């Protein structure tokens, strides 16, 4: 369907999946696009993942006698983006970004020139040397991605809370008070425990759109095809507040609270119909 | 039950 | 439907 001409005799053959789950609150948006390269004795598979990851950010009253005046703020630590195959015909030959990267915005490409040629670069716009290119760009605002597994079978990220602007200055992702304020008065509310949608950045507050890459890689005439896993996700904390009348408000957090609420989905490459499907 | 409704 | 099993413990 899409094919794109990109010189020197080869193509690439572009396919796109859009996958939703509203009970993980997920949407993996995923460009598969197919290196068809003559002078190259592998096929190869550039796979771009997208979408969204909702935040699942919330707030709560804890029930039972002694939690009258303790309340919860769900969010996120860490969102989870990760590829795996067990298949023996496919291997991961490069992944972006490839290392840890700390900057608000992460763009980079991932080129490729004729004869199974990779380059990656942790910019976008630099030199119009390849014969196709791919781009990754997405914004982490106090937030850090880093690589937590990579080997030849799988690649997982973890784009993790760091350090936060806060009214008393910056404070650290594992601050116990993070986000914790005093409400106005003793009339209820959970949300009121915790600070106001404006103080906290688009990961906390929304959501985050992944942007990644990684190739997979065939030897022509090995099986036809492969199945892998795409897998996107969040590790929720919780901080508890308690509103103490007489020594004020009293917080405490409960760390990897919630761990790999994720949404996989299976997919099968057909590496000779250069096709793409959902297996669940 | 241990919790609330899950507020926004 | 929206939401996990248990729904956070809500």
């Amino acid at each position: 369907t899409n094919i794109e001409n990109i010189g020197d005799g080869a193509e690439v053959i572009k396919r796109t999946e859009d996958v939703s789950s509203k009970k993980w609150g997920v949407t993996q948006n995923v460009q598969f696009d197919f290196v068809k390269d003559k002078k190259y004795n592998k096929d190869a598979l550039i796979v771009k993942m997208q979408g969204f990851i909702n935040s699942r950010t919330s707030f709560s009253d804890v029930k039972g006698s002694g939690y009258e005046l303790t309340k919860r703020m769900i969010w996120p630590f860490q969102y989870n983006i990760g590829l795996t195959t067990k298949d023996p015909n496919v291997s991961l030959i490069n992944y972006l970004p490839k290392n840890k990267i700390e900057t608000t915005d992460v763009g980079q490409t991932l080129g490729y020139n004729i004869g199974g040629n990779f380059q990656s670069a942790p910019s976008i716009g630099g030199n119009g040397s390849f014969n196709y290119s791919k781009t990754i760009s997405y914004t982490q605002k106090s937030y850090v991605s880093e690589v937590d597994k990579q080997n030849s079978k799988s690649v997982k990220w973890g784009v993790k809370a760091n350090e936060f602007v806060t009214p008393d200055g910056k404070k650290s992702a594992h601050d116990r008070y993070l986000f914790v304020q005093s409400p106005n008065g003793p009339t209820g509310s959970a949300r009121e425990y915790f600070a106001p949608d404006n103080q906290l950045p688009p990961l906390v507050q929304s959501g985050f759109n992944p942007s990644f890459i990684t190739t997979l890689s065939h030897e022509k005439g090995s099986s036809d095809t492969s199945e892998f896993e795409i897998s996107y996700g969040r590790n929720l904390d919780i901080t508890y507040a308690t509103l103490f009348p007489r020594t004020g408000i009293y917080a405490e957090r409960k760390h990897n609270a919630f761990v790999n609420r994720n949404f996989v989905v299976r997919y099968e490459v057909n590496w000779k119909t250069h096709e793409i499907k959902v297996k669940g | 039950g241990d919790y609330g409704a899950n507020l926004e």
